[PDB]
RNA sequence: AACUCUGGUGGAGGCUCGUAGCGGUUCUGACGUGCAAAUCGAUCGUCGAAUUUGGGUAUAGGGGCGAAAGACUAAUCGAAC
RNA sequence: AGCAGUUGGACGUGGGUUAGUCGAUCCUAAGAGAUGGGGAAGCUCCGUUUCAAAGGCCUGAUUUUAUGCAGGCCACCAUCGAAAGGGAAUCCGGUUAAGAUUCCGGAACCUGGAUAUGGAUUCUUCACGGUAACGUAACUGAAUGUGGAGACGUCGGCGCGAGCCCUGGGAGGAGUUAUCUUUUCUUCUUAACAGCUUAUCACCCCGGAAUUGGUUUAUCCGGAGAUGGGGUCUUAUGGCUGGAAGAGGCCAGCACCUUUGCUGGCUCCGGUGCGCUUGUGACGGCCCGUGAAAAUCCACAGGAAGGAAUAGUUUUCAUGCCAGGUCGUACUGAUAACCGCAGCAGGUCUCCAAGGUGAACAGCCUCUAGUUGAUAGAAUAAUGUAGAUAAGGGAAGUCGGCAAAAUAGAUCCGUAACUUCGGGAUAAGGAUUGGCUCUAAGGGUCGGGUACGAUCAACUUAGAACUGGUACGGACAAGGGGAAUC
């Protein structure tokens, strides 16, 4: 069933911490464990290894990333910009 | 402690061969003044110190 | 200890000019079906391991025990 | 003799119990029992043959 | 009449870093002929996790050039770097995300990292987790590139000072709140001593400026000389402002 | 029930002191000092643990034949007949793509 | 239609009740020329982690160390012996 | 020895501690610390690889050799630091007044060294089989490089094993026997080491999957090759055998200052499980925590070098031969062997851990083992200290419900405000609970034509009748609650 209405997994909380810092904690905690695709083998099998690690459960493919994905914004921006850069320098 | 160093097993030793009365033949010496022996140690009274 | 479930290797093992004793252990044994019959341990002392020939048939027992050298020294039981 | 009479199902009433449901014999064992039953019943039929896999994929998630 | 904390850190007793389980220095490789004249491919053979630190460890094996061996580096990852990787370290390597090139042979408007000071100290700037430093100048009858580093700073290095091309791995970790001492004595006891911190107001005038009193308060002002020495040196050093920053 | 003791003077419960239950010929319960159990050897290259290879505590491997501590493949004891044979097939395709690379390149260099 | 609901499963938490353990609330109980230069009894707080602890090691006196009481630094602490 | 004492941890005199395998020794941890060098009037301080001319390993295996009058290689740079971490290897039985993994007997194993025989390999000089995973008794391999082991968190459930527990049959011995009880208790054991077999996982070969299938307690896996059919492996672990019944155990009969023993029998076959303790496996959860190092050992890559007659070399195969030093080793580990002035209700780290009740390593009772130690006797005044009970009232007591009492386990019902929506909550509040005789559900293994039965077993749940001085969480154990304020 429906266990909560919206705590999730920050039920594990109680009634702690604050009502605030436990959505922003809950918010993250669905990121960090969440299963990710892989880009190497196309499987949703990614999963987080000590922050800054996303390891492939097939294929074994360890990937740096975020803290809590494994593609922020500010490196899928970096990527796009290096990518432009490299484009501009060589040709 | 049953696990002893050769120099703890060694002072040990020499308080073991100390532990012993005054031979009574010292007492019937001339000019003798020695009664008793007045180094003498025991287990439960005092502690050696290592 | 070994067991050996050779004769031939036995009947060399006890000339290997290292092996002095030997020992006949005579078992009184069962076997399937629960009928008593006589188990034969020839246990031969080389340098290293003891090494055990088992023979259930009391005629290869008495045959093996008149083969064996006799320089050798033998025990029974 | 109290093991016997035990056996035969006395003094397992109402007052005679301390502990909870859960302590006494657990959910999960109870689970873990039924869940075991009823997959070896399915992987008996489904070897034996009187149901098709078919049958048994759709027994296996509904058990 | 007493030391006080701020003035006891500095004997390093109990304060060091606890530095048992770190993988290594996260150094660039030295800056050597491959890499000043022309590149070198290493491999990324593992992304590890350092302790204390919030950002992960690639562990890049080179060729030995001189001697037919294998040399171990531990680079601080780029996000977007993975095992398997080649990463290719030099003058004449191309830009890739990952890749370790000095910052004349890039073009303005670069994201690097783990970006040096001065050419051949092995990585100072930008190491700390999302942190990246974006090259905005050069400067080539000089030598000379101009950056911003994660603070804002305007900094000018030389041109042949290396860089890691992408941003340090593990970003967004402050995001998320630590909801509990329990979490923030974890994060500390592998990095060092610093935790938990006992206000000044609370301690006894002999512990520290702010100590005493029937009340708990600071007595004379937390804004502290940049001149005032060692001991006196506990509130806010040499503050330009105070306040929330509002106009 | 009967109650054991530890045999050796290490009092405390650490890896190396590990003990056993055995009943002897005697018929009475002792403690049996259990050494560690030895770990299987693993590849070099995925980690995964390699097959056709005893596992023994290190200092055990000086003990036995060769035999046990390797397979007859190349990369006996070291890898795991799955990296041996991707290390060959990209052996073997990496250096015809170099002769590939080779020729492409004196073919461009030639032209101009 | 976005999507809701129910029954199971699962076994999270600086979660709870409570042994060992660790503390030491109240009796302002006992004792108070004591068993004891701080204990005894009941009652309590906590009990899976900011836990409890042995061994090794580091910090030494106007110095240390302090989740801060001027606390603790060998029955010695608003400056040990 | 706060009484005593013939006793003693006391007094006097002696005896006692046996190791290649248990430890130290060796390695590194946090760290301590010389050297070079720098500082300091100096005692000495810094630093631990530095800004040092810091060096030792094999020669291709050998007579112009105490192996050099030769190459060749290594770029590291003291040492101390753990009797709980890493670590080469020993077990059973017996034995003493007191020692034992140390002695004795038997059975092993490890390291170092020497070295012979058998085997193997060799006219295709350095093996062969399998498609393969890989197999084997062997089956050359220097520098150098690479890799593995050492080498690693914590919790949760599940699987397997061991020991214990429970228990059936049988072979003994002991108890009870007015009556009953095919009964109550007890013995029925198998070490290190060795051989052959033995597995989750993992891998290989065939094959090519949607009607998606396999599958866990826990939902993961499959065209990057699932299910399925064959195999390969690690040997944790189990089984059979050797050890090894000859030992050990339980008995019987005869000997009866017999030396002090002899002879004989039996020591067998099972079952069970959310059991307990422990080891372990495959997983899962957690982390801004991702949970040592080195010694040491091995393998691989490489191919320097060396070598072929009836076996030239080489043997990580088997069997043989010799050696294993030094120190510790007794005992207590505490209500008397340690610290607290002591023979002090204090403090001091840890392993093993039976039956019942019960959720329980709680409390209460017992088995093995241990103790029965603490000045005693008499009498039963007050006042105490500890434990209780109390008619009617029920906080009127007191600064204050201090102290005590009430409540309490489990099952079912029922549960408010408020809330950060997680809680509050065992809210509050209310029924039931014994015994006996039954009933009904909840399982495992055993068969089919190229619709159903034997058989075995565990304790959970629900219900019913009967029954009793309405008792029943019958001892123990075990929340008082509510409305509010700071
Ligand atoms: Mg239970
Ligand atoms: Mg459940
Ligand atoms: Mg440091
Ligand atoms: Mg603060
Ligand atoms: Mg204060
Ligand atoms: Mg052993
Ligand atoms: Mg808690
Ligand atoms: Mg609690
Ligand atoms: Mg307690
Ligand atoms: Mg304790
Ligand atoms: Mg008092
Ligand atoms: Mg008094
Ligand atoms: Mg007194
Ligand atoms: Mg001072
Ligand atoms: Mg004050
Ligand atoms: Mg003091
Ligand atoms: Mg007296
Ligand atoms: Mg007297
Ligand atoms: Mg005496
Ligand atoms: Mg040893
Ligand atoms: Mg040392
Ligand atoms: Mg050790
Ligand atoms: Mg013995
Ligand atoms: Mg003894
Ligand atoms: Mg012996
Ligand atoms: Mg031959
Ligand atoms: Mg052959
Ligand atoms: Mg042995
Ligand atoms: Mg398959
Ligand atoms: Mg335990
Ligand atoms: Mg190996
Ligand atoms: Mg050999
Ligand atoms: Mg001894
Ligand atoms: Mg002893
Ligand atoms: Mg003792
Ligand atoms: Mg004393
Ligand atoms: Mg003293
Ligand atoms: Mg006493
Ligand atoms: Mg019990
Ligand atoms: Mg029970
Ligand atoms: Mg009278
Ligand atoms: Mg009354
Ligand atoms: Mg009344
Ligand atoms: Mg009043
Ligand atoms: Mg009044
Ligand atoms: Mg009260
Ligand atoms: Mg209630
Ligand atoms: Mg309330
Ligand atoms: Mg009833």
């Amino acid at each position: 069933a429906k266990r909560t209405k919206k705590v999730g997994i920050t039920g594990k909380y109680g009634v702690r911490y604050g009502s605030s810092l436990r959505r922003q904690v809950k918010k993250l905690e669905i990121q960090q464990h969440a299963r990710y695709d892989c880009s190497f083998c196309g499987k949703k099998t990614v999963k987080r290894g000590a922050a800054g690690i996303w390891t492939c459960s097939c294929c074994k493919k360890t990937v740096a990333g975020g803290a809590y994905t494994v593609s922020t914004a500010a490196a899928a921006t970096v990527r796009s910009t290096i990518r432009r850069l490299r484009e501009m320098v060589e040709a | 402690a049953a696990q002893k160093s050769f120099r703890i097993k060694q002072k040990m030793a020499k308080a073991k061969k100390q532990n012993r009365p005054l031979p009574q033949w010292i007492r019937l010496r001339t000019n003798n003044t020695i009664r008793y022996n007045a180094k003498r140690r025991n287990w439960r009274r005092t502690k050696m110190n290592i | 200890a070994r067991e050996i479930t050779d004769i031939k290797q036995f009947l060399e093992l006890t000339r290997r000019a290292d092996v002095k004793t030997a020992t006949v252990k005579i078992n009184k044994k069962l076997n399937k079906a629960g009928k008593p019959f006589r188990q034969t341990k020839f246990k031969v002392r080389g340098s290293s391991s003891l090494y055990t020939l088992v023979i259930n048939d009391a005629g290869k027992a008495k045959k093996l025990i008149q083969s064996l050298p006799p320089t050798l020294k033998v025990n029974r039981l | 003799a109290h093991a016997q009479s035990k056996r035969e199902g006395r003094h397992s009433g109402y007052g005679k119990r301390k502990g909870t449901r859960e302590a006494r014999l657990p959910s999960q064992v109870v689970w873990i029992r039924r869940l075991r039953v009823l997959r070896r019943l399915l992987a008996k039929y489904r070897d034996a043959g009187k149901i098709d896999k078919h049958l048994y994929h759709v027994l296996y998630k509904e058990s | 009449g007493r030391v006080i904390r701020n003035q006891r850190k500095g004997a390093g007793s109990i304060f060091t870093s606890h530095t048992r389980l770190r993988q290594g220095a996260a150094k660039l490789r030295t800056l050597d002929y491959a890499e000043r004249h022309g590149y070198i491919r290493g491999i990324v053979k593992q992304i590890v996790h350092d302790s204390g630190r919030g950002a992960p460890l690639a562990k890049v094996v080179f060729r030995d050039p001189y001697k037919y061996r294998l040399r171990e580096e531990i680079f601080i990852a780029n996000e977007g770097v993975h095992t398997g990787q080649f990463i290719y370290a030099g003058k004449k390597a191309s830009l890739n995300v990952g890749n370790v090139l000095p910052l004349g042979s890039v073009p303005e408007g670069t994201i690097v990292s783990n970006v040096e000071e001065k050419p051949g100290d092995r990585g100072a700037l930008a190491r700390a987790s999302g942190n990246y430093v974006i090259i905005i100048g050069h400067n080539p009858d000089e030598n000379k590139t101009r950056v911003r580093l994660p603070s804002g700073a305007k900094k000018v290095i030389s041109s042949d000072a290396r860089g890691v091309i992408g941003v340090i791995a593990g970003g967004g970790r402050v995001d998320k709140p630590l909801l509990k001492a329990g979490r923030a004595f974890h994060k500390y006891r592998l990095k060092r001593n610093s935790w938990p911190k006992t206000r000044g107001v609370a301690m006894n005038p002999v512990d520290h400026p702010h100590g005493g009193g029937n009340h708990q308060h600071i007595g004379k002002a937390s804004t502290i000389s940049r001149g005032a020495v060692s001991g006196q040196k506990a509130g806010l050093i040499a503050a330009r402002r105070t306040g929330l920053l509002r106009g | 029930a009967q109650r054991v003791t530890f045999r050796r003077r290490n009092p405390y419960n650490t890896r190396s002191n590990k003990i056993k239950v055995v009943k002897t010929p005697g018929g009475i319960l002792r403690a049996q000092h259990v050494k560690k159990l030895a770990t299987r050897p693993k590849c070099g290259d995925c980690g995964s643990a390699l097959q056709g290879i005893s596992t023994l505590r290190p200092r055990q491997y000086a003990t036995v034949s060769k035999t046990h501590k390797t397979v007859s493949r190349a990369y006996g004891g070291s890898r795991c007949a799955n990296c041996v044979k991707e290390r060959i097939i990209r052996a073997f395709l990496i250096e015809e793509q170099k002769i590939v690379k080779k020729v492409v390149k004196e073919q461009t260099e030639a032209a101009k």
